[PDB]
């Protein structure tokens, strides 16, 4: 069942909701590893945010989806940046985030980073930001069944 | 009812027979106790309710290697006086294992062989596993062979002697032991098979990538050769050849019987994970000159008679297809007076792999035993080494003070040189 | 002895 | 009676098997003492396996895989040498295939919780917690020991730290990977691990 | 089984075998009070070779402690593991040969040698058949080289065919005590070259040299040196007590080291020898023990082996090792240093692999080499002996108590023929 | 009766069986005193026997196995020499087979409790604790003593420490392996064990 429980959080104001299991049908999925208080994340987040809105809500079918995984040190800091990111995220207390980081080899300057993934759960495209490059990944790549 | 009697003389043959008998126990499914929880009859007897004692005798003048068997895991497999042990070793001396200390236990060795060979008619033959470089291997082996020929005259006798290697010795006196042994086992065996320690060392270094093996890793490979040899006497096959048929289709003349060995595939567990073990592959590798178990290049030898012992899920139709390929391959020579020289044997039982060993689980294997003119160079190095030592009487006072006369060195020397003359006239 | 502590040493 | 006979797994297994056999005996010509084949044991209890996040992984989870105990120490420099190689091998084998097929269970040779957790902090695979009896019980099962202190019965130490041994459902060595043995092929013998015939049934 | 009867001649040989039985008891798990501790079969299935059951369950050594003064004998009993020896196995002397060959051999060792053949024959006949005797004695004294050599003769007319091994210490080259060293040395040699099956040469200046630049011991004692000798002394007789992949007894060494009966003197080395700062900094496998045993810097005799040529050699490995990298590396040392080995004997050297290492160590080796380079030791005793003899110096301290002149001429002539039978192969 | 009439175990046997016989006779053709072929015994009570895991092991668990008593002392050099050979014989016997064959129950001649535990840590089979009077009643029943400190009731002495006594169901001396006896076969007498026919029933 891969992710399993509620740990995949959908944003909602007033109450907090988990996104349903088979939401990800026909959409292309990218893990966004970030950490708040990082200078580079402070500009990578708005660019991928504008890209998220522009790409995803031109077409009537949702085409991209971004799962936010964070290297934060503080749960309140994680909450105030999850309230700033408009895409799907993961729980702070959940160990699925630690499993994803330890699998995908994210160090604790490679941060922030993108890994677009396939339907089974493996790496389909790796994208750093260490320095117009965000347009490289295409939403019609990971068409999911 | 077919039955073979194993003879293990010398501590090389005791440890070879230890790996040889655990393979026989696993393939017939007997525990070290001795009883399962009639195709096994050639290697194991019936003992009351379910038990099975091996048809083997263990001879060694040094008590440590045999008392290790009496105190080890298989202490109640062997009947207690199949394990015959002396008090003092022969100590790397052909003379001492022949003339003084060998004769107080060879009477007991014949008494026990009398005791187990008359239990049934249809005795098929004798296998012997000895070391020619040692004292009790080549000394007590020689008295046992000459008394075997006197009593059991017409019986087949196979030999598996660990010949000393061209480069590695683990002894200094063994050129003297080898030249006296090969003189007297010429007239007292029927088929002699060359096993060389350094040849099996290169086999397990390249094929299994075992960079540091012990003797117990080499003895599993010899054990697999004996198992695929006498497989026809234990398991039903598409076409089988008994071990009495080797001395018909592999020796053209009585004096020429020294002949090689090969086994293919010999692969590790992760080797099988990337390779298909096609019959054409496993008979090509058995013909490969570096896969020999004797350390002698057959590219400058001249083949006379080759026997192939296929073992597993091998259909006979690609047996003939694969053996036709090695006919047309020009690198392998064949002697002119033997146009057909292949007597195949196919068996249905796949080879049994020991647990925690080093070989993989294979569906088909090849046991190749081939007679070639390449035996000329395996005795040409003993020609040089015995000449250098005997040129000014090295280590001779040990032999002649033991009790043998000065002159057995010269007549064994002349019989080996005459044997080299017999091989070179065959190959013209 | 120091020879005892050298020859049969393991640590 | 496998691998040895003087092990607490074997004594416990013998006791429980002849208790249950005697229960069927008074319930009923039944053979006794019971054969090692019909002889059965649950090897891991429910609360024995923990992952990196200290969550219970059940015994039935290991179905259809090749499990290996990693008798390991955090202070042994040879163990600290072998740990990256084992970690690389585990990652690449579980990541090459669709399903994950090999499993490593870490068995501790440490002395205290701080060193135990500092060695735990680097490993992705599963482990056995230190103050369980099961770690010393399996220790005397497999005869893996730093230096001879407990009296083992006739046999000496099978191997020293580090060691990895693939495990059957009965506790038998399906294969001993030669790190410190008569082969002495250290820090490479993970390649000799075969998983097609080692299955945790 | 095989049994080796031990003989303790001279006060140097008493302390050498005192530490030897400390070592053998340590590896066999023997309490100094005689009980067994160690609960393993492999220490006990071959214990009859050196020990005897004594209807108390205790194991008495088959060793004869033999001296002409009781001062060093009571030092053995009062020390550790001196409680182990049988009281009747001590043969007390009262006067003492004063570093004098003639008093040891002719006139004062005669009335004691009948009392020690009583206990040698008592222990020897007690078993059905033994392998041989090992003799530990000194050549710089009178009790050892005079009286112990007559014991070497008497057990050889009576037991002709048993292996006569001897661990013997020789006069040291550079500086020495006991100014009649070449007198007792040459007179012990010309008796022992036809009555000893194999002689293992030890020099105290070589043993000193080992402790300095390969052990870094600033203060080596005699207990330190005795444990050096005992480490290789049990290193020859490993396979009698322990099983192995390639076993070898003392006569396996005898038949496969000497090509001719009159030359049987063997340089002896031990390995691995590491200091305190370097034990944990050195790998312990086959390829570096084999360079160690082939060095002039480990050998326990002060005869530089690369000056001469190795006629025939042997190595007794112990412990858990693979036999292949043993096997081709005896070859690998043979063919790189080909000028140091003799040509008319192919593959000059034997291996034998034993499965049981000494305690603490996981693998070791003992080297027994029949080298022509011992000619420098014989010729050094030669020109020291002829320097004293030509001026008749100290000669009345021999010729006046039972002996004459011409056996000195026969002593130097047998020793010179021993010399000349070596450079004809060099 | 067998092996010796004036043993404490036999006299308590006879007292208990005449109790039950007189009880059933008064409750009821019966014969008194009861026969040796009819007399019954439980040889180890519930909490008597004890394994290497310090868990109690019942008597009924041992039938179907050739079980024997080992009378031994820790300071005895005979027992020191005998212990590794006994360990290896047990270990080969119970490894080379399809089921457990032989068993040893330890009876001690030790000085005190620390010596008892130090000797018990060197043997993996069952044992009977020193303060239990089963040790002394077994010693008086089987005529095993170091030195004369219990009056032997017109006896001699069957054997001294060490001893192995192959036992039957009712306390029967089945056979004596002749280690320290008139045959004097030290540590070679273990090979004479006839486990095929000496069976605990
Ligand atoms: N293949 C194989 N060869 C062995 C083995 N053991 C010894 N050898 C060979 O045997 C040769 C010497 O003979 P040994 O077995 O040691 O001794 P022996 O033949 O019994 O004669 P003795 O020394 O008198 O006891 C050596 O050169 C080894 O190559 C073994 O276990 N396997
Ligand atoms: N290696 C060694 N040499 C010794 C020992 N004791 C004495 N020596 C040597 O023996 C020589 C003296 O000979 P000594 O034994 O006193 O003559 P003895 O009394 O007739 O046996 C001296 O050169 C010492 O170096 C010892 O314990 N070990
Ligand atoms: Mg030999």
């Amino acid at each position: 069942c891969f992710f399993g429980p509620d740990v995949v959080k959908r944003t909602q104001q007033g109450n907090y909701v988990p996104v349903r299991p088979d939401h990800f049908a026909g959409v292309s999925v990218a893990l966004f590893f970030a950490k708040a208080g990082h200078s580079k994340c402070a500009q990578i987040v708005p660019v991928v945010r504008q890209f998220y809105k522009t790409t995803n809500f031109s077409g009537e079918k949702a085409v991209i989806e971004i799962i936010y995984v964070s290297l934060d040190k503080d749960e309140q800091d994680f909450e105030r940046v999850r309230a700033l990111m408009p895409w799907c995220s993961v729980e702070y207390k959940s160990c699925l985030r630690k499993k994803l980081i330890e699998r995908y080899r994210v160090p604790n300057t490679a941060i922030p980073l993108l890994i677009v993934i396939g339907p089974n759960g493996e790496e389909a495209g790796r994208m750093n930001f260490q320095q117009f490059v965000l347009q490289r990944w295409d939403y019609r790549f990971n068409k999911w069944p | 009812m077919r039955e073979v009697i194993s003879i293990h003389v010398g501590q090389a043959g005791i440890q070879i027979g230890n790996a040889c008998w655990e393979l026989f126990c696993l393939e017939h499914g007997i525990q070290p106790d001795g009883q399962m929880p009639d195709a096994f009859n050639t290697f194991f007897s019936e003992t009351g309710a379910g038990k099975h004692v091996p048809r083997c005798v263990f001879l060694d003048l040094e008590p440590t290697v045999v008392d290790e068997v009496r105190t080890g895991t298989y202490r109640h497999l062997f009947h207690p006086e199949q394990l015959i042990s002396g008090k003092e070793d022969a100590a790397n001396n052909f003379a001492r294992g022949h003339y003084t200390i060998g004769k107080e236990i060879v009477d007991l060795s014949l008494d026990r062989i009398r005791k187990l060979a008359d239990n049934c008619t249809g005795l098929q033959g004798f296998l012997m596993f000895n070391a020619v470089g040692g004292g009790t291997g080549s000394g007590l082996g020689c008295l046992l062979l000459e008394r075997l020929s006197v009593d059991y005259g017409k019986k087949s006798k196979l030999n598996f002697c660990s010949w000393p290697s061209p480069q590695v010795s683990t002894a200094v006196v063994e050129p003297y032991n080898s030249v006296l042994s090969t003189h007297s086992l010429l007239e007292h065996t029927d088929v002699a098979v060359m096993l060389d320690n350094e040849a099996i060392y290169d086999i397990c270094r390249r094929n299994l990538d075992i960079e540091r093996p012990t003797y117990t890793n080499l003895n599993r490979l010899i054990a697999q050769v004996i198992s695929s040899l006498t497989a026809s006497l234990r398991f039903d096959g598409a076409l089988n050849v008994d071990v009495t048929e080797f001395q018909t289709n592999l020796v053209p003349y009585p004096r020429i019987h020294f002949m090689l060995s090969s086994y293919a595939p010999i692969i590790s567990a992760e080797k099988a994970y990337h390779e298909q073990l096609s019959v054409a592959e496993i008979t090509n590798s058995a013909f490969e000159p570096a896969s020999m178990m004797a350390k002698c290049d057959p590219r400058h030898g001249k083949y006379m008679a080759c026997c192939l012992m296929y073992r597993g899920d091998v259909v006979p139709k690609d047996v003939n297809a694969a053996v036709a390929t090695i006919k047309t391959k020009r690198t392998i020579q064949f002697v002119d007076w033997c146009p057909t020289g292949f007597k195949c044997g196919i068996n249905y039982q796949p080879p049994t792999v020991v647990p925690g060993g080093d070989l993989a689980k294979v569906m088909r294997a090849v046991c190749m035993i081939s007679n070639s003119t390449a035996i000329a160079e395996v005795f040409s190095r003993m020609d040089h080494k015995f000449d250098l030592m005997y040129a000014k009487r090295a280590f001779v006072h040990w032999y002649v003070g033991e009790g043998m006369e000065e002159g057995e060195f010269s007549e064994a020397r002349e019989d080996l040189a005459a044997l080299e003359k017999d091989y070179e006239e065959v190959g013209i | 002895a120091v020879a005892q502590l050298l020859r049969s040493s393991a640590e | 009676s496998q691998p040895v006979f003087a092990s607490p797994l074997n004594v416990e297994k013998r006791r429980l098997n002849e208790e249950r056999a005697l229960m069927q005996a008074q319930k009923a010509n039944i053979q006794l003492p019971p054969n090692y084949g019909d002889m059965d044991l649950i090897l891991f209890p429910e609360g024995s396996l923990k992952n990196s996040n200290n969550t219970v992984i059940p015994q039935s989870h290991l179905k259809g895989k090749s499990v290996a105990l990693y008798f390991a120490d955090g202070a042994d420099p040879k163990c600290a040498s072998l740990l990256p190689f084992l970690l690389n091998y585990y990652r690449t084998m579980n990541e090459g295939g669709a399903n994950q097929k090999i499993e490593i269970i870490f068995v501790s040779l440490d002395r205290d919780r701080e060193a135990f957790e500092s060695h735990r902090a680097h490993m992705p695979w599963l482990s056995i917690d230190l103050e369980n009896p099961l770690t010393e019980i399996l220790k005397r099962h497999f005869r893996v020991m730093k230096e001879y202190e407990v009296p083992t019965y006739g046999y000496g130490s099978r191997t020293g730290v580090p060691s990895v041994i693939v495990i059957g459902s009965d506790g038998r060595e399906a294969q001993f990977l030669p790190i410190c043995s008569g082969l002495e092929e250290g820090d490479r013998a993970l390649l000799r691990w075969d998983w097609r015939n080692t299955k945790f049934a | 089984m095989r049994e080796i009867v031990h003989v303790q001649g001279g006060q140097c040989g008493n302390q050498i075998g005192a530490k030897f039985w400390e070592v053998i008891s340590d590896e066999h798990g023997i309490d100094p009070t005689g009980t067994y501790c160690g609960d393993s079969d492999l220490q006990l299935e071959r214990i009859n070779v050196f020990y005897n059951e004594a209807t108390g369950g205790r194991f008495v050594p088959r060793a004869i402690l033999m001296d002409l003064e009781p001062g060093t004998m009571d030092s053995v009993r009062a020390g550790p593991f001196g409680q182990l020896f049988r009281p009747d196995n001590f043969v007390f002397g009262q006067t003492g040969a004063g570093n004098n060959w003639a008093k040891g051999h002719y006139t004062e060792g005669a009335e004691l040698i009948d009392s020690v053949l009583d206990v040698v024959r008592k222990e020897a006949e007690g078993c059905d058949c033994l392998q041989g005797f090992q003799i530990t004695h000194s050549l710089g004294g009178g009790t050892g080289s005079g009286m112990g050599t007559l014991l070497i003769s008497k057990v050889r007319e009576e037991y002709p065919d048993r292996i006569m091994e001897t661990f013997s210490v020789f006069p040291s080259p550079k500086v020495s005590d006991t100014v009649v060293e070449p007198y007792n040395a040459t007179l012990s040699v010309h008796q022992l070259v036809e009555n000893a099956d194999e002689v293992q040469v030890i020099d105290n200046e070589a043993l000193y040299d080992i402790c300095f630049r390969t052990l870094k011991l600033t203060t080596p004692t005699y207990g330190d040196l005795n444990h050096l000798v005992s480490a290789a002394m049990s290193g020859v007789t490993c396979c009698l007590r322990f099983p192995g992949q390639l076993n070898s007894d003392l006569r396996k060494l005898a038949v496969n080291l000497i090509p001719f009966p009159r030359l049987h003197f063997f340089l002896i080395g031990f390995a691995p020898l590491t200091s305190r700062g370097s034990q944990q900094y050195r790998a312990l496998s086959v390829p570096e023990l084999t360079q160690q045993m082939f060095d002039a810097k480990n050998m326990m005799c002060a005869s530089d082996p690369r000056h001469g040529r190795y006629l025939t050699a042997s190595a007794m490995f112990r412990g858990r090792m693979s036999t292949k990298e043993v096997d081709e590396q005896m070859l690998n040392v043979q063919n790189k240093n080909s000028s140091y080995f003799v040509e008319w004997i192919p593959n000059n050297m034997k291996s034998s692999v034993c499965d049981i290492p000494p305690k603490g160590l996981k693998m070791s080796v003992t080297f027994v080499g029949n080298s022509t380079a011992i000619q420098e030791m014989f010729k050094r005793v030669s020109d020291q002996f002829t320097a004293m003899f030509r001026r008749k110096a100290f000669l009345h301290w021999y010729t006046g108590e039972g002996m004459d002149e011409m056996e000195f001429t026969e002593a130097e002539s047998n020793m010179n023929d021993l010399v000349s039978e070596y450079q004809q192969y060099q």
